[PDB]
């Protein structure tokens, strides 16, 4: 059976790519992003437990077993997934297909199908074998929609522009044919007879056609530029609008550059969407008519031209793949030197302190030499390709003239038609050359469309959420966390079974160890994630029972790592909601202790916060976060690290402000230091993902439990 | 099968990417 | 008198550029980086007091005066430095030259000389004018080296390669001339007279010439590639080696991207060092010989071709500048869009919490629309240039052929020579076209060389220090800081008059408020900077007396942030010093309470720490930093933030082991939390940029001062 | 000169870039 491998779209897709390769070898074809969600892939990497779990829930019967040189006994099933190390640099996943004569075929998502021998492979992979068997529930079928037509459908409301471009190109070719034939009329009638008047008339009448050709080229350029800009803008709008609706697990699982690169990928998709279609559509017919005209001129010369373009196509086809291989290798080796430079510059203080200058300058030189070697390999390939193409083109040009002169010597055609044939050779060779050179563009574009359109098939938050706006008015009452178990992925459960009760109008202080889960609990409180079992009860109604928009609007969370957006401070304090008076901003600043330093700024409230507000101090950023939090007058106020920085009286001001609400709104404070949380009605002390002590300060002090022990630790 | 199956805790130790 | 402006190399380089523009108007010409050093340029910007101080030191008499629409009264000297705000976005510096008829000439480093009107200018800049007057202490002169006469010196030891390339190009042109003249013999003798044998001989005799031409092209391309790669490697290595030895103020003043961009700048410099010189040297001679040959053929056609190439050069020259303006606009409008995307992706949690999705989608749309507008403007400029060039080329091709036909009819030349002239037209026009197109490359390359070569003229760390380490071979004794005043730049001094006495072999604790300077003092111990007033005495000798190598080797300083380099952990523990044994490493790991968790890694000491050890926890990062510091067994050990992460036992073990040193080494512990420093031998309380409390715990508590006042908390 | 001499304190406020 045919061996199939799937190239990884990004870096950390080894497990998903291997699983997709197994599926497409056994028959199933699923979308790659869905498989990534199934496998629980994270930024650091993919655990084999997640891969096995995804295989089992997919329908495979999979097992992860150890192996030590036991790949010779017949007791095994193929293909099978293995883990390798790249000369002790970083882990990777490959899949072995068949071993025989101590020589093995393995698919590596990094490169493709790659040969290995027993000794080197055994010296590469340390240990581990994932065995997969098709189960009874395994159903073969295809689940991926062709996304190329999905992205090409944007051309449906733009038929007028492409029709005009096609007509202009047709007129361009028609006018160019006469310009090509001009030299034949010159050398056949206007020279052999000394008719100067006809020379003046014809030379002037065959020059305006070139001006019309230039005008057509101008019109084509304008139309193509407008079409390309429109398509790029539309694709970017769709992609960004869909990404902003994706759930939080998508953002947590991936990096930033992975999301950003799809913006540049829009141009690569558009190159096929706009350029390729028009190019092939006009060039096919123009090449056909040029070849027909050439056949009308002569047969042997047309055959010679066909032979030459055949050799050109063969050479391009045979040399195409090494070009991509070398380009990928250069892109891999020059992404390691740039990391060393940034790392060296960022840690220049330690480098100077320990005096590791010679080591650094020696290490960087080796990477630069490797980059230069890869670039020289690519240059070698390019020089070989260019030399062969030039040899073919020159030999064809010399052979054409020789054959034409020979035919004129016998006299199978007029002498002047050879020049016309040479002129038409450009019009015949350019379109077929473009068609031959279009293939790598098509391959890159289809890979790009598979990579980018993969995201658009994901499910947003609105679809997952049900409806609860029919009855809900606000988020007041008593909060129950009942049997809430949550996993931060496919790892050990960070949060355990809890019976948590937050009463009406009570200040709650959640305290625990640094490695314990406190911010995560607040995250589930606003429903950024979904618990696997258990429920969150508000007024006797579950999480499935509270409308999303209400949860977002009525809950204010101050993050541990505050983020200040670029722009005016006014836009920062009141974002999301508009039509708010300045009085609310003023009082938010007053109880946030922000009016004191904001007045010192050059502008009262129109000051522009550049570089994401890096000029302002951390305490000022905290004050801005607090002002934004109470600007929205939410039902649930969850503070995380507001008291991180204080001037020994600012915490007193903020505590007075929290005490000054005169409403039953609930405030939950995550606390690291214990002196801040005093005179608190309810305190929940958590160890090992479990709240142990539930009560006010006095009785739990009298209880003689871990709470007082932590005090014996902080004091 | 081929060998003795590994435990889940040690199974988590296998990483990719 | 000529008006001159200086274009800024970096974003936050406005004040130094304006000062340089003033100097080059009054006569002086100083290096821009040195002016940046005098002006105290920082990442945020340059203060007006910095410009005044730089002018006074340089010799100018400078005064910063306020202004409120008073640019009409006389008795104020022009040019003058002004501060503007670009439609309430950011501050920037310009220089005003002349006032007349309510219309103003101002030089902006961003663009150049730009016109302004009274109302618009007065509505742009708020207030503030720096007036400069050439004083008696000002002498005009030029201090700027010609950068190129330094980078071209790298070509001196490679004369053989360039000589071979020149010979290959000359032979290439010589062989090409014969191929051009082939068509003349083809269409003059071989067709009029049916000499078939001679046709067969000549056709084969003009085919080997093209093969030799291809071989020469291959050889010359190989040589050019090798030469360019060698030049690039040499320039990059030299630049990196010089940068790695620069002082710490240079690194603190600038960002990372500013340092990194000069690496890619090497390619731009090489394109002039390698490509431009050889290019012009070969095209001059080939164009000369082609023009002489064409003049031998015919004069009228040569003059028409000269007119054609003159027109092409005129069009290129007139369209050069708007292309650069449009490119600069696209670059500046494309670096604003990527900023919004990055902050939106990173701060997606806040966007979801406040529900500001529609706002972000609307905001990004406008930025992308502006990007498309700029791209369309540049595309329209390209289309206009290409259309004009095509019109010129087509009209020239038509007129040359028509004039040749006219001459043939009149009888001024044979028919076949017209095709010879047409063929030689390429060899005549292509070198001149390359020469015309080379000018913007030369301009941008000389600008690039002035950008990169400016840093290389700076003075490194070794030169300033006194070369005399005799008297001391080890850093032991008594530490004394006498009235040490340090300024972090051109701001308020963070350190005031101080009198510090760190005794012989005493463990001391420096405590102070977060905004107080504690790490700066440790950096002063490490000699990263140079004190302005006062001195540092070590056992009766000063820092400037003792060699830098001993200070760097015998003093260890634990950084506030634990930076872990990418690579094996073994190299990280022992870097800078080699030939190091394993058992002291093991005892150091036990010393840092880190030897426990190393076994948990898959590999004992060969594990590679990917992503600068991002997988490792912060506590483990601190443990590795401590192990690295104490592997060096310094005479002076500076702990700063070791106790940041705690398990309630780790600091107990660290304290017990530090007490177990049995050596006269001096340990300085910087403390943020007060309970961490218990029963310490000496405690220095720092506030108001000075030491206030100097005593042991008991006497300071009994003193009833600021220290006991700070102990009102933590109880 | 043109006007009253400016204090250093607000000169600290005057920034460029
Ligand atoms: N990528 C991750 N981001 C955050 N927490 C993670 C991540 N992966 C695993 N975790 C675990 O999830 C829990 C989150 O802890 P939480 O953020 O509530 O604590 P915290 O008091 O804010 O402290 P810290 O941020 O220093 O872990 C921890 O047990 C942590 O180890
Ligand atoms: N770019 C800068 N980098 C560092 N310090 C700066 C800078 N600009 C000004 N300073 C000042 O230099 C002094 C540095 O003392 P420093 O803050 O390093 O002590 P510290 O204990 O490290 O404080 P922290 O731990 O909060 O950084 C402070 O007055 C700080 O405001
Ligand atoms: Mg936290
Ligand atoms: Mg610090």
């Amino acid at each position: 059976k045919k061996y199939v491998c799937v190239r990884q779209y990004d870096l950390t897709d080894c497990g998903a790519a291997c699983l997709s390769s197994i599926a497409q070898y056994y028959g199933l074809k699923m979308s790659l992003a869905k498989i990534r969600e199934m496998t629980g892939t994270d930024t650091q990497g993919t655990n084999a437990y997640g891969l096995i779990h995804a295989a089992k829930q997919l329908g495979f019967s999979a097992k992860g077993v150890k192996a030590s040189k036991e790949d010779l006994l017949k007791d095994f099933r193929l293909p099978a997934i293995a883990n390798v190390i790249v000369d002790n640099r970083l882990a990777h996943f490959v899949v072995i297909y068949s071993i025989k004569n101590r020589i093995i075929t393995v698919a590596d998502p990094g490169k493709g199908i790659v040969r290995y021998s027993m000794d080197d492979f055994c010296s590469i992979w340390t240990g581990g074998l994932v065995l997969l068997e098709p189960g009874e529930a395994f159903q073969k079928g295809d689940y991926t929609q062709n996304m190329m037509v999905k992205f090409a459908g944007f051309l449906k409301p733009l038929k007028k522009t492409v029709l005009c471009i096609f007509l202009a190109s047709l007129l361009y070719t028609a006018l160019g044919i006469a310009g090509s034939f001009y030299i034949k009329f010159l050398f056949d009638d206007l020279i052999k007879f000394e008719k100067l008047n006809d020379l003046h008339i014809i030379s002037a009448g065959f020059a305006v056609i070139f001006l019309l050709q230039i005008f057509l080229n101008y019109y084509r350029s304008i139309l193509v530029t407008k079409l390309g800009m429109s398509i790029d803008k539309s694709i970017m709008m769709e992609y960004y609008s869909h990404v902003l609706k994706l759930p939080m697990n998508f953002f947590n699982s991936r990096k930033v550059g992975e999301i950003i690169s799809r913006f540049m990928d829009a141009s690569k998709i558009r190159q096929a969407i706009s350029g390729a279609t028009l190019t092939i559509m006009i060039d096919t017919i123009m090449a056909v008519i040029g070849g027909i005209l050439l056949y009308i001129q002569n047969s042997s010369l047309f055959f010679i031209s066909f032979i030459i373009i055949l050799l050109y196509g063969i050479i391009v086809t045979v040399f195409n793949k090494p070009i991509q291989n070398a380009n990928r290798q250069i892109m891999e080796d020059n992404a390691k030197l740039t990391s060393a430079l940034v790392e060296s510059v960022k840690g220049i203080e330690t480098i100077k302190s320990f005096g590791a200058e010679e080591q650094t300058e020696k290490s960087t030189r080796d990477k630069i030499e490797t980059v230069m070697k890869s670039s020289f390999k690519e240059g070698m390939l390019y020089i070989n390709l260019s030399s062969l193409t030039g040899i073919v083109a020159g030999l064809g040009g010399i052979v054409i003239l020789w054959a034409g002169a020979y035919n004129v010597i016998k006299g199978n055609m007029s002498g002047g038609q050879l020049l016309a044939f040479n002129a038409l050779l450009a019009y015949f060779l350019t379109p077929v050359k473009n068609l031959i050179d279009l293939q790598p563009l098509i391959q890159t574009a289809v890979v790009a469309s598979n990579r980018l359109g993969e995201i658009l098939e994901l499910a947003t938050e609105k679809e997952l959420r049900e409806d609860s706006d029919d009855f809900v008015i606000s988020l007041k009452g008593d909060i129950e966390f009942r049997n809430v178990d949550f996993r931060y992925g496919l790892r050990k459960p960070v949060l355990k079974n809890i019976n948590l009760t937050i009463p009406k109008g009570k200040t709650v202080a959640i305290v625990g160890e640094s490695g314990s889960g406190k911010t995560t609990l607040a995250k589930l409180l606003m429903n950024f994630y979904s618990p696997e079992k258990g429920d969150i009860l508000i007024n006797g109604h579950s999480i499935k029972n509270i409308s999303l928009e209400l949860i977002r609007k009525k809950i204010a969370f101050v993050s541990q790592d505050v983020f200040i957006f670029s722009g005016t401070v006014k836009e920062n304090l009141c974002l999301g909601n508009e039509n708010v008076d300045m009085d609310e901003i003023i009082k938010a600043a007053k109880m946030a202790n922000a009016h004191d330093f904001i007045e010192k700024l050059p502008l009262k409230y129109d000051t522009f916060l550049n570089e994401s507000g890096a000029n302002l101090s951390e305490g000022q950023k905290q004050r801005l976060a607090i002002a934004r939090a109470l600007l929205k007058k939410p039902d649930i106020l969850i503070l995380d690290e507001a008291t991180s920085n204080l001037d020994s009286i600012t915490e007193n001001h903020i505590k007075d402000a929290i005490y000054g609400l005169e409403d039953d709104v609930t405030v939950i404070i995550i606390a690291h230091r214990l002196s801040t949380i005093v005179n608190c009605d309810k305190i929940y002390l958590l160890k090992d993902g479990e709240i142990v002590e539930s009560g006010s300060h006095t009785e739990l002090i009298a209880l003689k439990g871990c709470y007082f022990k932590m005090w014996k630790q902080t004091e | 099968n081929i060998g003795r199956e590994l435990t889940d805790e040690e199974l988590m130790e296998m990483t990719g990417g």
